[PDB]
C-alpha cells in the first residue's frame, strides 16, 4: 500500500 | 519550473502552534487521478507533531470502509515553512510549504511533485469561514488552476484512530 499526497490517493 | 518556489512561506513559521489536528476541506489540482476519481473522496484528517525542526505527520482516512493511518515525515529543507517529504524509489519527491495559516482555524498548504503544483485548505472544525473559502479559491486561480480542478472534500466519515493493523508506515526507508 502506497499514499500519494498530492492526490489524497491511496493504493 | 518550480512554482513552490515562488509561493511565500508563513512567515516566521511556528510549528508549535500548527500541530495538532487538521480536517482536511478541499484540494485544488490538476491530478488525473483527482479528475477522475475526485467524487469518491473520503473524510481526511491531518495529526501534526514537531520533531526537531522537522514535522511527524499522521494522515487519517477510510479506505474501503476501514480507518487507515498513514505515517509520514515532512523533514527540514532549511527554510522556516518548507518541508520536504523524500522520495522513496520511482516515487518522486514531494516539495510542500505551508502558507496561509492563523494555526487557530485554518492552513493553506501547497505540496509539488515533478513541477505540478496542489493546493490545500485544511481547518482546525467545520464550518470553515465564507472568508477563508474564498481566500483559497483566489489562490487556487492564482496557481493557474481553475473551478473545476477543485476539489471539496467530506464534512462526515472522519476517521479519530486505527488499529495496528491499518497504520502505514512511510517513514522507515
Amino acid at each position: 500500500l502506497r499514499y500519494d499526497s498530492t492526490a489524497e490517493r491511496l493504493y | 519550473a518550480s512554482p513552490i518556489s515562488t509561493i511565500q512561506p508563513k512567515a516566521n513559521f511556528d510549528a508549535q502552534q500548527f500541530a495538532g489536528t487538521w480536517l482536511l476541506v478541499a484540494v485544488g489540482s490538476a491530478a488525473r487521478f483527482l479528475q477522475e476519481q475526485g467524487h469518491r473522496a473520503e473524510a481526511t484528517t491531518l495529526h501534526v507533531a514537531p520533531q526537531g525542526t522537522a514535522m511527524a505527520v499522521s494522515t487519517f482516512r477510510k479506505l474501503d470502509g476501514i480507518c487507515w493511518q498513514v505515517r509520514q515525515l515532512y523533514g527540514d529543507t532549511g527554510v522556516l515553512g518548507r518541508f520536504l517529504l523524500q522520495a522513496r524509489g520511482a516515487r518522486g519527491a514531494v516539495h510542500v510549504v505551508v502558507a496561509e495559516t492563523d494555526y487557530q482555524s485554518f492552513a493553506v498548504l501547497y505540496l509539488e511533485r515533478a513541477g505540478q503544483l496542489s493546493v490545500k485548505l485544511y481547518a482546525r472544525s467545520l464550518p470553515v469561514s465564507d472568508s477563508v473559502l474564498s481566500g483559497f479559491e483566489q489562490r487556487v486561480q492564482e496557481a493557474h488552476l481553475t473551478e473545476d480542478q477543485i476539489f471539496y472534500f467530506p464534512k462526515y466519515g472522519f476517521c479519530e484512530a486505527a488499529d495496528q493493523f491499518h497504520v502505514l508506515d512511510e517513514v522507515r526507508r
